[PDB]
């Protein structure tokens, strides 16, 4: 009766079902966990918000078209405005979190296409001016739940002030490496003939036990159309991709007044 | 420990189908030859010794070339040629950098070696006595020299090495000195959070590891005073990571670097040479 | 203080090491470590996959 | 003093040497280690991971995302679907795979190579595809009837989305060289329709598959070297 | 173990006839003096120590002479004199080669030693500071330098040795690196099979070991920039096989070599000097 | 350091010397040996 | 003499080195120690 | 005569010392001495002060 | 780690070796090997030939 | 020997007042 295709995930007051999954990935074979006393750093008693924040938050959906080049988000950035997770994040200097990432995209037995879904530690991307290096604004690096998109062209700016955004060039993974090698990162593929969802469970990954969430994104989430969407009755059709993410084993230190980042 | 031996196997006619899988799962293909052909037994005595991380990184690699001179300097520009300072990094060159960047994080001790060479600037100004060099490691915060003979070179606390020209290349070990639990080769973030309505500039700020990294400064001088003959020197700096651990593998750099970041250059983003046809042997 | 260890074999024994310095950072290369676990990258799946079985059932 | 005598090699700097040296920061207290996920111990661990072959790197598709998908259709042509030489370090398409990149830091390789194919047509598309590996020394195969005389697998498209073809280690030398070299040539990989791809109406008649390559557990590499894939101006 | 002692023996008158044999069988003559003369007992304490393979090959032999220079080069030809590359082989010289070629196959580690010498090109251009040399081993596939100061010399992975002029001759060991189970000194074959009706050229192809051998390249430079005085250098390369095994003995080379193959030269194929008569003591 | 004193011969290259030297290719995995017919151990075998 | 081979670093003066060296005043009889109040062992004692 | 002691740990053993000279002044650095008593400077009071108690009672 | 072996005798003892390197390729010359079997070249015949007997009977 | 570890502690409501002292003492 039980199947690699059928799964339920419950966190807090939220549950996901899927009937066309393809197993699930646990990044680097490691489930998230709380920070042990023998690896701890800040000494204040941490806040562990548990069910208030460790639950599924669904981002705005994006549309997959035959011309789409792909999508990216950063974490914890994408969830910074999400319920009590966002509040705990911004009221504290330090935070750590794992995640369950659930990417959703259904179609029909007559559609075709394949999405690569990658979780990338320290997903540093190229800037869009050749007058400077590493020249990206905080606002452009941290778009929040809207994330960003890839392009198949690189057109760096004429003036440095106008190029302070990512050059998210698809085939170079926005960072000077070939996209065909992205499979070295934890990943699944949503191949429409096979499955309608991808599930990745991510431990906290960093060179530190805990860090400043408002300064530093630990993971990138990349969705690339490896094989273009095609549907014979209407090649211009669009199907939604929906991203739902739950923080896990969240832990925060260094409580004070709330952080309100710059918006422009 | 050795790489895998091959077992003796014949054919099959079976409901067991190891040739098929579903890579949508995130698993790579797993099948081996004995799953899909008849195989003989072959004992494999070969090992993966030379691809351990210690073996892969077990080389001294040149990471920069510095220049210093010794002559009677009468201008500010020429006075600044009597010593040099260099922010310690592996991004001046490409080879070691690319190898390290197979990984997101690392932890290692460092062997540093130096190769020092000289030439005469001209031949009508006599000769020069054998030169002694001082290479001083200046940790972040320690005072940096503004002249080749200022007080900083007394180096009471900073480590210095005094090298005599013609002697064996000098060498020292450096521990793992990171302020985190590993070095980060990539840092997807900033050094501070810019806040709502603050007056701090947001138009000329940077992104990533360059905003947070600081491994101090190497300062080099010729200790000797000037001879009538001007001598120009190069100091090549070599790094070997040892006692190495690494985490979180990455695709390697596919296109030229253009600086300390991950940025790429518009005229150099076409690494593949097109094949004539998909059927080209 | 002397450690005696097997050499890497050549065309056709043991060797001796003594550490001379008080800091481990001064030591020569770490001994060959043949540890590996490719599955953390090649098969990081939650539910075990048996090769001979269907990947999706 | 103890009488001693210097031998050849004295005072040289060999960049692959392995000696002790004095520490510039004595009695320094390193930051304590903590567990970090994803530790790697051997470059061959990375070589066993599947990465995508840019199989369709033809003019107009090379250096775009379209270099990866292998064109398929429902026409049942007798022409090969793709053809590539087993030269994993030097081939124009294999050299930039993860395996290829690792191989270009070494001079010698040995072992079996795994090629895994993912069909990305619609669920309604059916088909049978022949995937072949022909060890070297004979006419390179350009027809199915020659290809099927070599090592091969017939892949039936279906619920299990992917099929693995092996190029088992079959070589005269114990290692091959990580360069283009006649003496250590590896042979020929080809692909043909066994039947054809069939679709019903209202379904795309052209589609793609993706090809991945990885090393098997019998695989190893030797003789560290610099790669030709990175350089800088001087 | 010693060479054979001689036993005390007297005469014989017997149907045992050790003096006669039949070499048609492929056996060499076997009889010893005690078979055909009266002998005293002589204890032989002498040994064949110096004709073991290790003893026969236990010498560093010069295998090539390379040249490099250091001066201000303003033409392509002169720029190419600032470094040199050499395909590693033992066929540039004749002595070690001939000894190895007593055998068809061998297996050994290699000790490589170098002797580096300099002279001034002229005396009216001042002097030159002491020079450091880089000798870089470039395995097949690694990028070869096109200039003395290009990126390849950073040598992150290739082994390099930096040698300071006047220091002891530099030296390193190389393992048995063959891709077969032994080295072949002779290979009766080709690198590929030419096939029926193919368009590949068959008129300019080669034969034997030259079609399959590749032991990489040695690249040498002077690391120093130019002095006013041009310095010209020679680098002599020495090889000693050690830990030696050999198989399948061969007649030794009887006439001069004329290249890397077994070919001979028409004016040099008469090694014997004729004797006056068959009866010449 | 341990007090030492260099003797005659120091730094010379004697071509019949027999010393150790550092390996340019550390932890290299040599091709396994197999049996080959006709192994020779001594040049005097050939002289016979 | 014992065959030896000099390695990189030979003859350098690293100011943080920690080697033995010959005494310029051999068999010198140092003044006996006496207890003095206020001995310090670590700079962090002063930081507290 | 050889002393074998623990090294200061690095990124990821013991070491050996032999004294070559007849004067202790010739010896290398003293071994790490972790002794401390900050109270002789931070709390040199005649009557014991218990932190949780009033300093002045 | 030290190996003590017999020296080759001179005009009128033992010697000591310690390997300093982790690769056997670095080692000094192989020890004298007096192995020999000339018969594989001088008498590689299928049927045994007794010297005192006729070679052909 | 290491620098001081930090123990697990919660809050207090107590006549024990370690936050107050009198540095006039020379401590
Ligand atoms: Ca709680
Ligand atoms: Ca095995
Ligand atoms: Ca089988
Ligand atoms: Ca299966
Ligand atoms: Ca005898
Ligand atoms: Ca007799
Ligand atoms: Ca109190
Ligand atoms: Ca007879
Ligand atoms: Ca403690
Ligand atoms: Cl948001
Ligand atoms: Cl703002
Ligand atoms: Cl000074
Ligand atoms: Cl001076
Ligand atoms: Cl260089
Ligand atoms: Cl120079």
């Amino acid at each position: 009766g039980y199947s690699d295709r059928v799964r339920q995930i419950t966190l807090g007051n939220s549950t996901i079902t899927t009937q066309e999954a393809a197993n699930a990935v646990v990044a680097y074979g490691e489930w998230p966990s709380y920070l042990d006393d023998k690896e701890a750093n800040p000494i204040d008693a941490p806040t562990e918000p548990d069910v208030s924040s460790n639950r599924f938050y669904t981002l705005d959906s994006v549309q997959w078209k035959s011309t789409s080049r792909g999508w990216w988000w950063k974490l914890p950035d994408a969830l910074k405005d999400m319920g009590m997770f966002g509040q705990n994040m911004y009221y504290h200097y330090l935070g750590r979190s794992g995640y369950t990432v659930h990417v959703q995209c259904n179609a029909s037995k007559f559609h075709q296409g394949a999405l690569g879904v990658f979780a990338i530690p320290e997903y540093v991307m190229a800037c869009n001016t050749e007058a400077k290096t590493s020249y990206v604004s905080y606002v452009n690096a941290n778009p929040g739940e809207k994330g960003g998109v890839f392009d198949n062209a690189y057109n760096p700016s004429a003036e440095a002030s106008e190029g302070r955004k990512f050059a998210a060039l698809d085939y170079l993974l926005g960072c000077g490496v070939l996209a065909g090698n992205a499979f070295v990162y934890p990943h699944q593929i949503i191949n429409l003939r096979t499955n309608n969802s991808a599930t990745l469970v991510l431990p906290y990954v960093n060179s530190l036990a805990i860090d400043c969430m408002a300064k530093h994104n630990n993971w990138g989430l990349v969705i690339l159309p490896l094989c273009k969407l095609d549907y014979a009755p209407n090649s211009s059709t669009e199907i939604p991709i929906t991203v739902t993410i739950a923080p896990m084993f969240t832990e925060f230190n260094g409580l004070r007044n709330i952080t309100v980042p710059a918006t422009q | 420990p050795t790489a895998q031996s091959t077992p003796l196997t014949s054919g099959v006619n079976s409901q067991e189908v190891p040739a098929l899988t579903a890579v949508e799962t995130g698993a790579s293909g797993q099948a081996v030859p004995s799953d899909v052909i008849e195989t003989r037994h072959v004992v494999n005595y070969k090992t993966r010794s030379e691809s351990t991380l210690e073996s892969f990184f077990g080389r001294s690699a040149c990471v920069t070339i510095l220049e210093v001179e010794n002559f009677n300097a009468t201008t500010d520009a020429d006075r600044k040629k009597q010593f040099t300072t260099w922010a310690i990094t592996y991004t001046d060159t490409v080879q070691l950098r690319r190898k390290l960047e197979f990984f997101t994080y690392s932890r290692f001790d460092l062997e540093m070696t130096f190769v020092i060479t000289e030439r005469y600037y001209a031949s009508n100004t006599g000769h020069a006595r054998n030169q002694v060099y001082q290479l001083m490691y200046i940790p972040p915060g320690a005072p940096r020299p503004t002249a080749w003979d200022d007080y900083t070179w007394q180096s009471s606390s900073n480590p210095s090495v005094f090298y005599t020209y013609g002697s064996a290349p000098p060498r020292m070990s450096i521990p793992y000195v990171g302020i985190a639990n590993a070095y980060s080769h990539f840092y997807d973030g900033f050094a501070r959070v810019p806040l709502k309505d603050e007056t701090v500039d947001s138009g000329d700020t940077y992104y990533g590891l360059v905003t947070i990294n600081d491994f101090g400064t190497l300062a080099v001088r010729v200790v000797n005073e000037y001879n009538p003959a001007r001598i120009t020197s190069k100091i090549r700096v070599y790094m070997k990571p040892k006692h190495v651990r690494c985490w979180c593998p990455r695709p390697p750099r596919a296109v030229p670097y253009r600086g300390e970041g991950v940025d790429f250059k518009q005229d150099s983003i076409t690494p593949l040479t097109a094949v004539e046809n998909i059927n080209t042997f | 203080g002397a450690q005696v260890s097997s050499q890497k074999v050549g065309a056709h024994v043991n060797y001796t090491t003594i550490n001379y310095y008080k800091d481990s950072a001064s030591n020569a290369a770490s001994k060959l470590d043949f540890s590996q676990d490719p599955s953390k990258f090649t098969e990081p799946v939650k539910d075990i996959m048996i090769k001979t079985a269907p990947a999706l059932n | 003093g103890l009488p001693t005598m210097l031998t050849p090699g004295s005072s040289q700097f060999l960049t692959s040497d392995d000696f002790q040296s004095p520490c510039a920061l004595p009695n320094f207290d390193v930051t304590p280690p903590i567990h970090i996920p994803g530790e790697v111990f051997n470059m061959m661990e990375l070589a066993e991971i599947d990465s995508m072959i840019p199989m369709n790197s033809v003019t107009g598709k090379a250096n775009t995302m379209e270099m990866y998908p292998i064109p398929l259709d429902d026409k049942g042509s007798a022409t090969p679907i793709f053809s590539i030489s087993l030269s994993p370090a030097s081939d124009k398409r294999l050299q930039y795979t993860m395996l290829g990149e690792i191989l270009n830091y070494y001079t010698h390789w040995t072992g079996s190579l795994r090629f895994t194919f993912l069909f990305c047509g619609s669920m309604m598309a059916t088909g049978k595809i022949l995937l072949s590996y022909s060890p070297p020394g004979a006419k390179p195969p350009t027809t199915r009837k020659d290809a099927m005389l070599g090592t091969h697998i017939i892949w039936d498209l279906g619920l299990q989305s992917s099929c693995t073809m092996l190029a088992p280690w079959i070589s005269n030398t114990v290692y091959r060289r990580c360069i283009k070299d006649d003496f250590t040539e590896g042979g020929y990989i080809t692909c043909f329709y066994q039947t054809r791809i069939v679709v019903p109406s209202g379904t795309p008649t052209s589609m793609f598959m993706l090809a991945f390559v990885s090393a098997c557990p019998d695989f190893s590499v030797r003789l560290l070297r610099d790669t030709n894939h990175i350089s800088q101006r001087t």
